[PDB]
DNA sequence: CTCTGCCCCGACACAGCCTCATACGCCTCACTCTTTACACACACGG
DNA sequence: CCGTGTGTGTAAAGAGTGAGGCGTATGAGGCTGTGTCGGGGCAGAGG
């Protein structure tokens, strides 16, 4: 009759319609924000980085200075827990050192005698005379002989004697591959590893040695101990067997005091019914876990 | 090597060897020897008796190369020496190869 | 995970075609509109000629 | 770590030039002394060192030096390497 | 605001926790859902009306509804599903290969770690945490005592409470570092213990997504994360707008902290952990109600126990170094061994070394 | 003039291609030697700038790599002459299409018939939906080569593919992820696999 | 381990039945012995965490965007798992505060829908405090879905395009000033619309089918 | 259209009209590179027009990096007054732009294969090689470097014109060949 | 058959853009045998 | 009938390699240019 109906009917179906577009370009949009979000997990990446250094270059890797309360505290001599680290000496890494140990000796004792055949060869240049020439040749020949003597050295008296200054930072150096400081191996060669400390398995008659010099000289000077027992051993060495031979090391007899303090540490650090004895044991004098456990087991808890 | 005997120790050095020759005691070519065979030793121990790491950051104020010897000249630098820090106005760098 | 991003894709695409068939839809429709405007103009211009 | 690098720097010197001051005909005595005068003489901002890589970018500099010395303030310091970045 | 994945399933986006805690709490507001009450034919009656009003269905609807949906050990097990059957199988296999069949001692300690404050209920009466308390069970990593630490990082998880200010975790933090004894004791060894590091140095300070909360709470405390933004202000770091606080003004729930983000915690210097938020929760019924211990341990990692190098009898009490007897440089002693190896009669230092006194990280940790 | 011809049939025995290419080859070498535009290039480059000119034109072309890879010298020369060449001939080359390095690169690898097709219909609908926009056709046809691989019975892992088309696994890596997302739509309608197409890495 | 398995096996042989009355899910609990799930001899530490994995693969197999039907199974299986428990302290379901609003309105469809067993079912769960608010559904370190298209076009969404088109047709029959013809300015109406949207669904379902199909 | 290129490099040369000793240059010379090993000339550096002059022992300078002539010939004095500081005979004699790069971006991918096969006789496409089209203008004879993210590099043109006049030249093909 | 001086070359920068392709390395993950540690247990012998 | 002397389970180190992703650095390309040092054909005696 007229379009005016037509224009509102397009109206309300254009409205629909774009309704209808208004949901589905919502949907387009949650489409595509969830493939952006699978975009960034395919371009996501840690932990370890944020150790020591939670704050590290993006350029050199390296974290923020020292602070006044470090320092105060590296002052007072307090070990970071990198210092207090230990590790096992492993058997390639005995070989190493000994093999490292000989061979900068040799470069030591060779040095000397290297340069002293330079310098005559030096002199041979420019010596403007025959004789003389002679005379520097000869000495060139000695010096030949001397450095010809040095390679040919043996092992045994080539090693030292324990004592002896060897340049063990560089041990460290081309050898090892810096896990090693040059303390730790210098003190591990001239304690333990050296040749000169006898190595071998204890016998019985060393054994009682070793305790009848401990009883009577006491069990307070070790080195002398060492150095009366005869055989080549460190005093660390004779107090470990001792240790590991003594009776006194452990009580083997439970008192009533005894029996109290340990109750009470248990009651004190128990979580339930894990009872961690090792940490129990510390705060027990001359005591192991073990006694520990048969302790509480057998004797303080009903049953 | 011409290079490392300018710190304080190669300083060291040239001055006592220079108070033992005017002694009248030894002669300049065993005070020249020695002085080569310091800077061998030197280089032999400087790049094998080390290991602390540093970097150091700054405004490179002027460079120069010639004959294999660079010379750096930078301007409020700090060098980051193991757990340290030290802060220098102006430094030189002479490197050679 | 591909299974489901396969999946997200072509429901996108089935998406962007229904909005592609739809947006032909809107865009024949305005022009109607259009071509309504234009004729109730001019069929409107038929009675203003007898006014006060 | 200067201090004891010094010491060892000296006593490989003082050792391996005791040949030649035992050969050319000076005593011991003068090694010894030598040494003495060393440490007792041992007691601008300069590093002299040995460059690895100079890597020039646009305009920043990556300077990866080798083991050097630098004298910092009045003190010597020793490094290993030194990877450093400055702008021109 | 809401609590979103930044990364896909690794890292969350940075919201205000108290904003979070306020958006559970209304929308669970006067639900009786949030209770924290101990679990309770009259009783039916009024169940059934509850029911039939929440439901909008009959009595006797709400009556057939709760019959039908009742519930509906031993061990025997037949007629097997897949899981069962792989338990079964897997049960089977530990028969025929253990001989004793208990619990071993790193399972127990973990179960009753976790375990150990569950329904726990407060003697006071008073300590009572509200209904929604946003309990955060964060994690420290352990520091790096053994070399292995870094293959394997350990952490121990702490059930701290939202709305609780700052400095109460950190005071809970249990560290060796804050009990090692400072300076050499090689002359004697009986010297009156110097004061613990926990007393030394009292300063330490949280870092929270671009934002240092400093314990300035005792006299004794310097501003630890000064040096930091000095260091950080010199040149283009990598690091900008770094903030700071008192870390005595600031609670949990005001902390805009991401979860499962790494976060800083210095301490002594530089002993530093790393702070992550593994997930925050509304606190239930069927966990600790308590306020004066909340601040608890849920994990501890157990580490290993040093013990004496020359007896492996007894733990670690001395710490030498540049020792002239022992093998190593950082040697191990108990108190006997040392006494008996480094010193004599009448008294004084054998030989050259340093020795200093050495607490186990085994057992205060 | 001598000692070149001998060096290209010994260039072409190493690749085993037909002896058309390499009478093509010879004759290329003749008008280059004819001109002497490029003088001062070694005679041995200017023989595998034209071995690998005229396997271009007969529609079989390789690449660089594969030149070099039996050629004593390095690729940037081998470019260098190619370009020379193609400037003093006044000639002109077909553009590189990667339809045609899948029919060897697939040949060297164990694939069947059936992985081949499929990893040509992948490289191909990939180049005409512009999902790799100015990229080396042989990174494409490798992307391909893997995606077909993986998706197929015979699985290679990148190395391989890298090794036989000559394409560092980086490079492979990019121009997957680039394609990764429209991996299904690439492959054949009528495609059998035992792995579904569904799930990659 | 290998839980998924067996619950998805419960899931299809409930949505076999196209039934939601937790009474159909009751049976099919006391035939497959479900409830033994958690029998046999195992320590509480990893009992804990066994409930801990199914109690979260049961809610987030009832999350979207699986089908109605297996949401309700899901939830059934919730109900079910929860309340068998051989952990003194019942480990509780972890609810994420981005899904809340979600499980909100679908428990508010079905309690519409009359579904009234499974609005029993969350309604009881949320009586005993089975969930733990939590952030985010895990802690966080270091099928049968549902398809946009019938979100888009249903049965009723075409019904109604096709009732609002023929209405538009008989109207501008009726508005042409001649019956005979209606004007050459208004006769671009497309009647492909429909053919168009049904061979784009078409096309969509033929390849949902061939993909689902093993080659 | 409206967009012209942005130069990014001059090269330019001069006479000093004296032998050097580069040694001496590059022993006082505040910025200076020598390495005659590796090279024969002193490569030196300044701050204010950032700009690099290599000087050859037979008295000419090569100057670059200048973004315009203006810049580059102030450069190019600038070093010339510094090698006159050290004691040479220098003056500034025959300075000549050799060359003058710039850089445009077209705003739109492009695609180079269509492009190739329809100028082949002026362009030279090798992806293996260079994944950028290599287009060599023969009205001005500069080269355009052509990459599919729109970039062009203009190169080889002696006065700007010719870089303009390049670009102008190349923009329709580049519409047309619109991606 | 075997060198052998000789003029006409290629190859070094380094100036600033620009995209893809290639290579180095560096921190962290995996796992795997091998011990390592700590609680608990089972005899064991007269 | 209460002592001890060896066994056992199972997570926790300890190296012991070995792999892998990603960030950075490098190359390749025409550009036009200037010193210079190797060097690749070139016929050429010389035997
Ligand atoms: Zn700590
Ligand atoms: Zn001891």
């Amino acid at each position: 009759e007229d379009p005016e109906t037509c224009l509102q009917l397009n109206m309300v179906y254009q409205e629909v319609i774009q309704e209808k577009l208004a949901e589905a370009n919502l949907l387009l949009a949650q489409n595509r924000e969830q493939q952006e979000e699978l975009m960034r997990d395919l371009a996501g990446s840690y932990m370890g980085h944020f150790m020591k250094p939670y704050f590290k270059d993006k350029v050199t890797g390296v974290g923020p200075p020292a602070n006044e309360d470090t320092r105060e505290k590296a002052a007072q001599g307090i070990k970071a827990f990198e210092e207090l680290l230990v590790t096992k000496w492993k058997n390639w890494e005995k070989a190493l050192l000994r093999k490292s140990v000989v061979s900068d000796r040799l470069q030591r004792l060779l040095q000397p005698k290297l340069l002293k055949l330079e310098y005559l060869h030096q002199k041979q240049s420019k010596v403007s005379s025959e004789l003389e020439r002679q005379a520097l040749e000869k000495q060139g020949r000695e010096a030949e002989k001397e450095i010809q003597d040095i390679n040919q050295l043996p092992e045994e008296a080539l090693l030292g004697n324990r004592l002896d200054s060897h340049d063990w930072e560089k041990i460290s150096n081309i050898n090892f591959e810096g896990s090693r400081s040059a303390e730790e191996i210098r003190k591990f060669w001239q304690n333990s590893e050296h040749p000169s400390i006898n190595k071998q398995e204890w016998s019985r008659e060393e054994e009682e040695r070793l305790q009848a010099i401990a009883a009577a000289h006491g069990h307070l000077e070790w080195q002398k101990i060492a150095e009366e027992l005869g055989t080549s051993r460190s005093a660390f060495q004779c107090l470990q067997k001792f240790q590991q031979h003594n009776k006194a090391l452990k009580r083997k007899e439970w008192t009533e005091e005894e029996d109290r303090m340990l109750t009470q540490l248990v009651q004190e650090m128990r979580v339930g019914s894990h009872i961690p004895y090792r940490r129990i044991v510390y705060y027990m004098e001359g005591r192991d876990s073990m006694q520990l456990i048969y302790r509480w087991t057998k004797s303080l808890d009903p049953g | 090597y011409q290079l490392y005997r300018n710190t304080t120790l190669g300083n060291s050095l040239q001055e006592s060897l220079d108070e033992l020759i005017q002694s009248q005691q030894i002669t300049p070519q065993l005070a020249l020897q020695v002085l080569l065979q310091f800077d061998k030793a030197i280089n032999a121990a400087l790049a094998q008796r080390v290991r602390n790491r540093v970097n150091f950051r700054g405004s490179l104020n002027t460079y120069r190369f010639c004959d294999n010897v660079w010379t750096f000249v930078l301007n409020d630098v700090e060098f980051r020496e193991v757990t340290e820090l030290i802060k220098v106005d102006k430094v030189k760098i002479v490197a050679c190869d | 995970m591909l299974s489901r991003l396969q999946e997200l894709r072509k429901e996108e695409e089935t998406l962007l075609r229904l909005k592609a068939a739809l947006h032909d839809q809107l865009n024949r429709l305005k022009v109607e509109e259009l071509a309504l405007q234009s004729m109730i103009s001019s069929r409107r211009g038929d009675e203003m000629l007898s006014s006060h | 770590t200067v201090p004891k690098l010094y010491r060892s720097v000296i006593e490989d010197v003082i050792n391996d030039v005791r040949d030649i001051f035992l050969d050319d005909g000076v005593d011991e005595q003068v090694l010894m002394e030598l040494k003495t005068l060393w440490e007792n003489k041992l007691m601008e901002n300069v590093v002299v060192c040995q460059y690895d890589k100079i890597h020039r970018s646009k305009n920043k500099w990556k300077f990866h030096l080798k083991d050097g010395i630098m004298n910092l303030n009045g003190r010597d310091y020793i490094f290993s390497k030194a990877i450093g970045d400055a702008e021109w | 605001n809401f609590p979103e994945y930044e990364l896909p399933e690794l890292n969350t986006r940075a919201f205000h926790v108290g904003a979070f805690g306020e958006l559970w709490r209304g929308r669970l507001r006067g639900a009786g859902d949030l209770s924290l009450r101990e679990p309770p034919a009259a009783d039916s009656d009024r169940e059934d009306a509850a029911v039939a009003r929440d439901l909008d269905c009959s009595l006797e609807a709400a009556a057939e509804l709760r019959a039908v949906c009742g519930l509906d050990e031993v061990i025997p097990e037949n007629t097997d599903l897949v899981t069962l059957g792989v338990r079964k199988r897997f049960l089977e296999h530990r028969e025929e290969t253990i001989t004793i069949d208990r619990a071993c001692r790193q399972e127990t300690f973990v179960y009753e770690m976790e375990s150990h404050a569950i329904g726990k209920k407060p003697e006071n009466s008073a300590d009572m945490i509200e209904e929604g308390e946003l309990i955060l069970s964060v994690n420290i990593l352990y520091p790096v005592i053994f070399h292995k630490h870094k293959e394997h990082k350990p952490y121990q998880t702490m059930l701290v409470l939202g709305s609780q200010k700052l400095t109460q975790l950190r005071d809970s933090i249990r560290c060796v570092s804050d009990l090692q004894i400072g300076g050499e004791f090689s002359n004697t060894p009986d010297q009156a213990p110097e004061h613990i590091s926990k007393d030394l140095y009292k300063s330490a300070f949280f870092y929270f997504e671009g934002t240092f909360y400093n314990d300035k709470r005792y006299p004794e405390c310097r501003d630890l994360s000064r040096t930091i933004i000095e260091w950080s202000e010199s040149h283009d770091r990598g690091y900008g707008k770094f903030q700071t606080a008192r870390m005595e003004d600031f609670t949990f729930n005001d902390l805009c902290i991401k979860l499962g983000f790494p976060y800083l915690y210095c301490h002594q210097g530089d002993c530093e952990h790393v702070i992550v938020i593994t997930d925050i929760r509304l606190v239930h019924h069927d966990d600790c109600l308590d306020r004066t211990l909340y601040p608890l341990l849920i994990k501890k990692h157990w580490l290993w126990t040093r013990k004496c190098f020359v007896c492996k009898m007894y733990t670690a009490r001395w710490v030498t170094n540049n020792d002239s007897f022992a093998p190593e440089d950082p040697c191990f002693f108990c108190d006997v061994c040392f006494r008996m190896l480094h010193y004599d009669s009448e008294g004084n230092k054998l030989g050259e070394f340093l020795a200093y006194p050495y607490v186990d990280p085994g057992t205060f940790n | 003039m001598m000692n070149a011809f001998k060096e290209i049939t010994t260039m072409a025995d190493r690749i085993n291609l037909p002896r058309n290419i390499v009478d093509r080859t010879n004759n290329l070498f003749k008008q280059v030697y004819e001109q002497k535009s490029l003088k001062g290039r070694a005679n041995d480059a200017i023989a595998s700038a034209c071995l690998y000119i005229a396997c271009r034109q007969e529609g079989v072309p390789r690449t660089f790599k594969e030149i070099c890879a039996v050629s004593r010298i390095s690729k940037k020369e081998i470019g260098r002459c190619f370009k020379l060449i193609l400037k003093a001939l006044e000639t002109s080359v077909d553009l590189i299409t990667t339809g045609d390095f899948m029919s060897r690169f697939c040949s060297n690898l164990c694939l069947p018939k059936q992985v081949q097709m499929a990893a040509t219909h992948i490289a191909r609908k990939a180049v005409e939906l512009d999902l790799v926009p100015g990229r080396s056709p042989i990174s494409v046809a490798a992307a391909a080569i893997y995606m077909a691989s993986q998706a197929s019975a015979e699985k290679r892992t990148q190395k391989e593919i890298g090794d036989i088309a000559g394409v560092a696994d980086v490079t492979i890596r990019q121009s997957y992820r680039l394609i990764y997302p429209r991996a299904p739509d690439l492959f054949p309608t009528d495609f059998k696999f035992d792995t579904p197409v569904d799930k990659l890495p | 381990p290998g839980l998924q398995t067996d619950c998805e096996a419960l899931l299809s042989r409930f949505q076999e039945t196209d039934s939601v009355r937790f009474e159909d899910f009751t049976e099919l609990w006391r035939n497959m012995k479900f409830g033994t799930i958690f029998c046999g001899r195992m320590r509480n530490l990893e009992k804990n965490m066994f409930t801990k994995e199914a109690l979260a693969l049961a809610w987030r197999y009832f999350l979207p965007p699986y089908t109605f039907q297996i949401r309700v199974g899901a939830l059934y299986l919730l109900y079910g798992l929860y309340n068998t428990q051989l952990c003194q302290p019942k480990q509780k379901i972890r609810v994420a505060l981005k899904d809340w609003d979600e499980v909100l309105k679908f428990q508010q469809d079905l309690v519409n829908a009359q579904h009234f067993d499974a609005a029993y079912i969350f309604r009881k769960l949320r009586l005993d405090r089975a969930f733990h608010f939590t952030a985010m559904p895990k802690l966080l370190s270091y099928k049968d879905p549902s398809d946009r298209v019938m979100k888009l076009i249903t049965s009723d969404v075409l019904e109604e395009m096709l009732n609002v088109h023929d209405h538009y047709q008989n109207m501008k029959h009726v508005i042409s000033v001649d019956k005979s013809k209606p004007d050459k300015a208004l006769s671009l109406i497309k009647d492909d619309f429909f053919d168009n949207i049904k061979n784009i669904v078409l096309e969509h379902q033929q390849w949902h089918k061939d993909r689902k199909n093993p080659s | 259209s409206g967009i012209v290129p942005q130069l990014q490099n001059i090269v330019s040369t001069v006479n000093l009209g004296c032998k050097l000793d580069l040694k001496t240059i590059a022993l006082r010379a505040r910025n200076a590179e020598y390495n005659p090993k590796r090279f024969a000339a002193v490569i030196m550096r300044i701050r204010e027009p950032r700009t690099t002059a290599l000087i050859f022992s037979s008295g000419k300078m090569v100057c670059t990096g200048a973004k315009s002539e203006e810049q580059s010939r102030l450069a190019a004095r600038k070093y010339a007054r510094v090698v006159q500081k050290l004691g040479f005979p220098a003056k500034f004699l025959d300075f000549k732009i050799q060359n003058m790069v710039g850089s445009c971006d077209v705003k739109f991918p492009i695609r180079l294969e269509g492009l190739v096969l329809t100028h082949q006789q002026f362009s030279s496409y090798e992806p293996e090689l260079f994944p950028g089209l290599i287009y060599r203008m023969i009205k001005p004879r500069i080269v355009l470097l052509i990459f599919v993210s729109g970039k062009v590099v203009l190169t080889g043109a002696k006065v700007r014109a010719e870089i303009y006049e390049a670009f102008e030249n190349i923009y329709p093909i580049l519409k047309g060949f619109r991606k």
